[PDB]
């Protein structure tokens, strides 16, 4: 295997493919990148067994076919450490790979390419293309609501659903939930799959905000996304994900509308004096007014009064202020609508001028 | 304390 | 005690006095700021027992004298969380301090001002004024060579020594040493003290990068620095620092000069394949050339070659690449001079154009 290529043509690919690597976790081989030269193309692959990130680079200079694996971090650091505009010549020398540039020489240890983990072949059952920004909006709008290390591992991921002419994402940890849907102009079969937490992050990080669209392929046990010269593929999580339709409040008759930023800043200041453990704050809703209060064990107290639009009945309701702030931070709109029922029922929050995304938060008891 | 959606 | 002050007039002082605090105060009151209103001025003090930072804020609005202590981080967060241009009204009411701004209210728990530590009185024995630029230069040039958590406590700090018209700083961990001296246009008595690591970091933080003069006062066991409306005081370290004069290589006749960046970049790359523990690298100096090599347990090897200016004799010497990198990263010059004697001797490194700062690194046994 042999190839010479510009430093800048390797940086992004190396950065992207090193994404699935959690340092030196499982097998030693997983800390290595798979290098393969076939045709006039160099392929780089990083994996963690659960997912895989593949980069393809055009080889305009002379090359020889072959494959091997090398330590990801070191190879990347070497390439990054070389001067800008540097030509990097790489050649496999038996058990080691020689990297040369200018008067800099590096010999890296290898591991048989034949032993590099690879996701078994699978077949896609659903395919569609959509703008990168759309996939970005979908993930960002709900990512913060995925569970982290919950026993019900199926919650430690994000649901991706194709329904009608829309793609939807759902995330929840049992206390709060986020759902968002966008139209892709393509008639799609009804399908639902759970993407592992790390896959969601990798997918998100894989977007360059470019104009080039994203090609998504979904199978019974895998999901794949092609962006430019990168191909990401991840296994899916098994288990029945809760139905957001069953979680959305059934009778949120009381509707409060307020400026998202004044609301966020008020909750932010009040949170300072909330219990560090439970983060509870109290909301007192009255005609066109919202009063937010917080107190902690040492009996300190925060009180915020805001003008809002509300004509319903008076009520008090508690919430984990972090869950509320997470929502207001994700909405980043002008005004938000809070739809309540009672003090022991969840609340649905959403942009006052858009129902494409909805958030559900269970109140706290106190 | 905290309530659960499901 | 009462006062009303605009938000932007409190943020800078609050940030500065919260310097000595660390999220985990060892004593409850150390997590509080002492607030004192007297003679039209509001003084704020933060301390960790070993050092204090005092800020004086002029009160151009109605006020009442008095003092108390309140949670530093909570008060700071409330103040910065309020909207720009906010008027912050504060008043002590027994066991709590009330903070009001617009329709936001906060009640903070207090601790008696009488219980706040202050370091029992001391007497200045040496005093001098210097440009903030000089203090910044002295600290930046040597800070990295201080020991990190060494049993010989006095090595974890920085030596400040006055000699003739120069102020000098020395730092060493036993393996490498940094020394920098600068004239300060004053005839001073020969004196030296050791400033604790924490105190050094604080002195640096208080420099605002302007023309405000820096007034320094040194006592048998304390050092104090005054810049603008800020006063920093730290306890000194009771130790017997080593003499940099006695560590400087005894006449290193072999002078090698090279570009600092090229030299740093070559070392940076070679270090990638060095032992992740001993971080050893080898240098081969010859007629106008330098070859840096490195290898690890995995049997990986790196080699760098570069043109330099050298007329001396050939030799092979080993060094901990991190120690070498720390020096080159501290030097912000065009060319560096390395002064060697032999393979078993330490090397002295300097800006090729300035002897103001010198660095000594003990070689590694081959």
């Amino acid at each position: 295997m042999k190839f010479t290529v510009e430093r800048e043509h390797l940086l992004k690919p190396l950065q992207q493919v090193s994404g699935p690597l959690g340092g030196r976790p499982t097998l030693p081989i997983l800390g290595n990148l798979l290098l393969q030269v076939a045709d006039g193309t160099l392929s780089l692959t990083g994996t963690d067994l659960e997912m895989e990130m593949v980069a393809r680079v055009a080889l305009v200079q002379p090359h020889e076919p072959g494959a091997t694996t090398v330590p990801a971090r070191k190879f990347f650091d070497i390439c990054r450490g070389l001067p800008e505009g540097a030509e990097i010549a790489v050649q496999l020398e038996g058990e080691r790979m020689l990297v040369r540039s200018g008067r800099s020489r590096f010999s890296l240890s290898t591991l048989p390419a034949a032993d590099f983990p690879n996701l078994d072949d699978w077949q896609s059952e659903v395919e569609f293309t959509l703008p990168q920004a759309t996939m970005k909006r979908l993930i960002e709008a709900t990512q913060f609501s995925m569970a982290h290390q919950d026993v019900r591992y199926y919650l430690n991921g994000m649901l991706f659903e194709t329904e009608g002419e829309e793609l939807r994402t759902v995330a929840t940890d049992g206390h709060r939930l986020a759902v968002c849907s966008m139209p892709i102009g393509q008639s799609l079969p009804s399908h639902s799959v759970i993407v592992p937490r790390k896959g969601v992050i990798e997918l998100m990080r894989m977007l360059d905000g470019g104009d080039n669209p994203l090609r998504v392929q979904i199978g019974s046990n895998n999901i794949r996304a092609h962006v430019g010269d990168f191909i990401f593929t991840s296994k899916l999580v098994d288990g029945r994900f809760p139905d957001y339709r069953r979680v959305l409040p059934k009778n949120p008759d009381k509707h409060l509308e307020a400026g998202c930023d004044l609301l966020k800043q008020a909750f932010a200041r009040a949170a300072i004096l909330s219990n560090e453990k439970f983060r509870g704050v109290r909301l007192y809703v009255s005609e066109n007014q919202l009063k937010i209060t917080a107190n902690n064990p040492e009996q300190e107290e925060a009180e915020e009064i805001l003008d809002v639009t509300y004509s319903g009945a008076e009520m008090e309701i508690g919430f984990n202020v972090s869950y509320v702030l997470d929502v207001l931070n994700a909405l980043k709109c002008e005004n938000v609508r809070m739809m309540l029922t009672d003090s022991v029922s969840s609340v649905q929050i959403e942009d006052a001028a858009s129902q494409s995304a909805a958030y559900v938060v269970m109140p706290m008891r106190l | 304390g905290q309530l659960g959606l499901f």
